[PDB]
């Protein structure tokens, strides 16, 4: 019983995501975009997901790493100080 | 011819053009993918 996915579909990709001044690398899964705005998938799979710190990893600053992108990252403390 | 096929799937499409439909994988993404089974995190790649 084997495990083969079968169509494809072509996407926008980024190693990095640069946000306060220091480069955010994903924990697990990669970098997707539709064109508009930059999602966070999984390598088998296409499920989009937010930008979250706990799905990231925030090492350096942003100008090392070749091919960064300047997006938001959505922090749910962020509304819970605020509420 | 059969080096030149299989060389063209493990430097551009990865390990996933022999388990299936080849993907489009950047070689910057590859090393990324790799040291993570080894253990080594991408902070290791990206600066050095």
């Amino acid at each position: 019983v084997t495990y083969v996915p079968a169509q494809e579909k072509n996407f926008t990709t980024a190693p990095a995501i640069c946000h306060d001044g220091k480069a955010h690398f994903p924990r697990e899964g990669v970098f997707v975009s539709n064109g508009t705005h930059w999602f966070v998938t999984q390598r088998n799979f296409y499920e989009p997901q937010i930008i979250t710190t706990d799905n990231t990893f925030v090492s350096g600053n942003c100008d090392v790493v070749i091919g960064i992108v300047n997006n938001t990252v959505y922090d749910p403390l962020q509304p819970e100080l605020d509420s | 011819q059969y080096t030149s096929a299989l060389l063209a799937g493990t430097i551009t499409s990865g390990w996933t053009f022999g388990a299936g439909a080849a993907l489009q994988i950047p070689f910057a993404m590859q090393m990324a993918y790799r040291f993570n089974g080894i253990g080594v995190t991408q902070n290791v790649l990206y600066e050095n």
